[PDB]
RNA sequence: UUGUGGCAGCCAAGCGUUCAUAGCGACGUUGCUUUUUGAUCCUUCGAUGUCGGCUCUUCCUAUCAUUGCGAAGCAGAAUUCACCAAGUGUUGGAUUGUUCACCCACCAAUAGGGAACGUGAGCUGGGUUUAGACCGUCGUGAGACAGGUUAGUUUUACCCUACUGAUGACAGUGUCGCGAUAGUAAUUCAACCUAGUACGAGAGGAACCGUUGAUUCACACAAUUGGUCAUCGCGCUUGGUUGAAAAGCCAGUGGCGCGAAGCUACCGUGUGCCGGAUUAUGACUGAACGCCUCUAAGUCAGAAUCCAAGCUAGCAUGCGACG
RNA sequence: GGUGAACAGCCUCUGGCCAAUGGAACAAUGUAGGCAAGGGAAGUCGGCAAAACGGAUCCGUAACUUCGGGAAAAGGAUUG
């Protein structure tokens, strides 16, 4: 099937789910529950909210 | 036709003019089509179009109610595919009554059930999304 | 003095009283009418409200915008054991209305249905059907038995079985005592409505035998219990403003001077919730026969190998082991409320009642909490 | 009571480019109604709480829209007059304390009416209608104003009934049913195709069926999104306090971020109904009246109508089968 | 005593109390207190009630003026 990665948590979305913000500089965030998107949008960097794949990876876990 | 989308523009409300044709700010102060219940604000979606005065903008185009068509909204819709879009503010832009673009572009992106429902706002749109 | 504005009336009065429904199952006030050249076939069903998910599926439908475009739906399942019939009625015309002409009962009955008969099961002898069951060990016995039947089958003009569900291989209630019901049969003959009844007594019919896929049924049942709620919950009349003496959240004018008396249709504050409704067009998307690949949430798009129940099991029912309907939209009662599946009673013939449903994804991510994967195997692959 | 207010007839001088009656209809005249006012002073002065708005319900037709029709100075579009129709609808706002009025916008439409000029132990107290105070005119003055202004308490239900819900006795007790009767709920519009067709010189310019949505309302539901926090769940943090770290606690919920569950929202979702009788009207056969005639006898088609069907209750101190 | 500009508030020690009839439950309606998506006065007679601002340091501070004020005007930035 079709899955979508979120980013905020770099986690993939499955169908029928999910929440697109569509930022005034046209570019796509695609977050996957309330808790991504209100860190987002209270501008939290997702590379130090330790839960996130980003973080993750970046730290090579 | 067009689905049914979250309302989120009610009388009062003041919107980006995302266009360029001079205006920055509309107004809402009705809704074409709408049908009323007793104490119940018209309320505008992506893609209704409206009537709407500038209140901040280039003098000329002042002073007068103008139909208005909403492209961007921030409440939160379904979409019939699963997700819950929206976007960044609120914002519409100046048509005649037959639904041409009185300007000439559009800036940023607009709803795509704006466009799509609107023949011409989808060609004066840069991106649609 | 007219109203200086109207607009309509808040609630509805065909809805009336609003008490606390006198049954927790959902009775059947009608049934699909009888037409004799059909073979036999049952008319109603009992089924058990698990919870609700959602697909997504693939639109067929020309002149819409969903056409070839995928939508997302939410569906509820309904744990579905197969009935045992256990009786049979029959009914006869008079000038009042119907009347039970007789009825009949099996010889052997299971423990769990013999106690829908006791308030106090077990301290109970237990002894209900036990001297009538000895109705059937003898020669007389069988002699009457018999009689009954050719009676029912040279008058009745209704002929109808008792059914109870097996509500013990639903382990998620915690409920010992069967539900019973009679369902109507249609279809054939009198004597072989009769037949088919008395054939088919003390074995059990399962769910596929009643309905079929894509095709819209009727769900009855109690709604969940709200509790004493006032006006502006139950009824829906606006609120006062917020500067008010004694309260706001009332129906501020309960009628003129006259009559001098409070009208029917004014709102009141009482009972909120538990009442009877029967919500019709619930459609079929997909029947899980308990031993068939249709019984895992594996479409012919998706394959990860998934049974119905989402992860950590339905919440307030557990996890969903017998058969299963999945049906468009929501459903009447909280969770583990009995539901009665009916026939429809229209002739459905739109775009909507011959549309053909096939999905392309069962989400089962736990209802509980934001879900996020699909299969415990998967979260287990995926942390380590 | 009905002059005054509103509403409808008869006559037909004329308007309606020729044509009294498509639509009017002066001069007269016949009424109807009782939301205004006038008139009276019959009940009420050991008190019936007095304008308006908000809220909610019901009812009326003297019909604005919507369903079916008839007529036209009906070519199509629009529009005007009337018919059975009261089932459904009748809005957001600026100004005013206003009912009234007037504008802006949407709309299919923004018709009119009652219920002690519905509705104050339902609110509000803006107006009015006490005591403070000011101006303007009058008064020599104490003061007056059906002149404008500003501040000015809104008490009680626990009684009976009504109503909305909750138990419940009356052939032992328990399942499964019947169904008298009462309620009843669905409303409206748009887009595509029909079609730039029919009609029309051109300008303009339809509708049925079908398909897709939507409005208003109703009843449910919580998968998804949103809302909610005292899960005092987890974390962060201020001030203090336990010798200190750890763990806490105190600040009536210390504060913030997140926050499952439960409830919940046209802020999310799903669904909303099938036969016959018939009105208005158009008709069939056919008289009276050799003909004609929808009517006299007999029939037909017929609607947002009606009654059922369905949906809700079913202590109707009703009933059936059975254990 | 602590924080703080402080006899503000918030916590503590000496000293004094737990005296205000108790038990069970979480229904409407209340009274006191919170929070809310999109919009922000469209509610209403009237922004009534509530929200937003609020300490301090640095900068900047208009019309008008009795030249004393306006003035903490407005508009900005920083804070562990
Ligand atoms: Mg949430
Ligand atoms: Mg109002
Ligand atoms: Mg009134
Ligand atoms: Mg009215
Ligand atoms: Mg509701
Ligand atoms: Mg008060
Ligand atoms: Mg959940
Ligand atoms: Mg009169
Ligand atoms: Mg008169
Ligand atoms: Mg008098
Ligand atoms: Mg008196
Ligand atoms: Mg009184
Ligand atoms: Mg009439
Ligand atoms: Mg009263
Ligand atoms: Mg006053
Ligand atoms: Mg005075
Ligand atoms: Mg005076
Ligand atoms: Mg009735
Ligand atoms: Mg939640
Ligand atoms: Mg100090
Ligand atoms: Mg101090
Ligand atoms: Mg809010
Ligand atoms: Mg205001
Ligand atoms: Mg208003
Ligand atoms: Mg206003
Ligand atoms: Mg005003
Ligand atoms: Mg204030
Ligand atoms: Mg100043």
């Amino acid at each position: 099937l079709k899955t979508e990665l979120c980013r905020f948590s770099g986690q993939k979305i499955y169908p029928g789910k999910g929440i697109r913000f569509i930022r005034s500089d046209s570019q796509v965030f695609l977050f996957a529950n309330s808790k991504c998107k209100r860190y987002f949008h209270n501008r939290l960097k997702p590379a130090k909210l330790c839960w996130t794949a980003m973080y993750r990876k970046q730290h090579k876990k | 036709n067009k689905f049914r989308m979250s309302l989120g523009l009610p009388v009062a409300a003041t919107v980006n003019c995302a266009d360029n044709t001079g205006a920055k700010n509309l107004y809402i102060i009705s809704v074409k089509g709408i049908k009323g219940r007793l104490n119940r604000l018209p309320s505008a979606c992506v893609g209704d179009m409206v009537m709407a005065t500038v209140k901040k903008g280039k003098p000329d185009l002042r002073k007068k109610v103008m139909p208005a068509v909403i492209v961007r909204q921030r409440k939160p819709w379904r979409r019939k595919d699963g997700v819950f879009m929206y976007f960044e503010d609120n914002a519409g832009v100046i048509v005649n009554p037959k639904g041409e673009m009185k300007g000439s572009a559009i800036t940023g992106p607009i709803g795509k059930e704006c466009a799509d429902l609107w023949p011409r706002i989808a060609s004066a749109a840069n991106a649609i999304v | 003095s007219h109203r200086k504005f109207e607009h309509p009336r808040h609630g509805s009065l065909g809805f009336l009283p609003r008490k606390r429904c006198s049954r927790h199952r959902g009775k059947v006030k009608s049934f699909p009418k009888d037409d004799q050249q059909k073979p036999c076939h049952l008319t109603a069903f009992l089924g058990y409200k698990a919870g609700m998910t959602h697909i997504v599926r693939e639109v067929e439908k020309p002149g819409s915008k969903l056409h070839k475009k995928e939508t997302c739906e939410a569906v509820t399942i309904i744990e579905t054991p197969p009935l045992v019939i256990v009786g049979l009625v029959a009914y006869v015309k008079t000038p009042r209305g119907l009347r039970t002409l007789n009825s009949v009962w099996a010889q052997h009955l299971s423990e769990d249905v013999r106690r829908r008969f006791y308030k106090n099961w077990c301290k109970s002898k237990k002894k209900a059907f036990t001297k009538y069951a000895l109705k059937y060990d003898s020669d007389s016995g069988k002699k009457e038995i018999q009689l009954q039947l050719e009676k029912m089958k040279k008058y009745a003009t209704i002929v109808r079985v008792i059914a109870h569900t097996q509500i013990r291989k639903m382990k998620g209630l915690k409920q010992k005592k069967a539900h019973l019901m009679e369902i109507q049969i249609n279809g054939g003959t009198i004597a072989d409505k009769v037949d088919y009844g008395y054939k088919f007594f003390e074995k059990e019919v399962p769910v596929e035998a009643v309905f079929q896929k894509d095709e819209m049924v009727d769900i009855i049942g109690v709604t969940k219990g709200k509790g004493y709620e006032g006006v502006v919950t139950r009824w829906g009349v606006t609120r006062l403003p917020r500067k008010t003496h004694r309260g706001l959240r009332k129906v501020a004018c309960i009628g003129a001077w006259h009559p001098a008396r409070v009208s029917y249709t004014v709102a009141r504050a009482g009972q909120n919730g538990y009442h009877h409704r029967t919500e019709m067009n619930k459609k079929i998307y997909k029947m899980g026969k308990s031993g068939q690949e249709s019984h895992e949430a594996c479409t012919e798009f998706d394959r990860t190998e998934k049974d119905i129940t989402p992860m950590g099991g339905f919440p307030h029912y557990g996890v969903v082991k017998g058969d299963y309907l999945m049906i468009k939209g929501c459903c009447v009662g909280p969770k583990k409320r009995v539901v009665t599946l009916r026939q429809s009673l229209l002739k459905q013939t739109s775009r909507l009642a011959l549309e053909e449903i096939k999905l392309k994804f069962i989400d089962t991510s736990s209802k509980f909490g934001h879900g996020r994967f699909q299969t415990t195997d998967e979260k287990q692959k995926f942390y380590g």
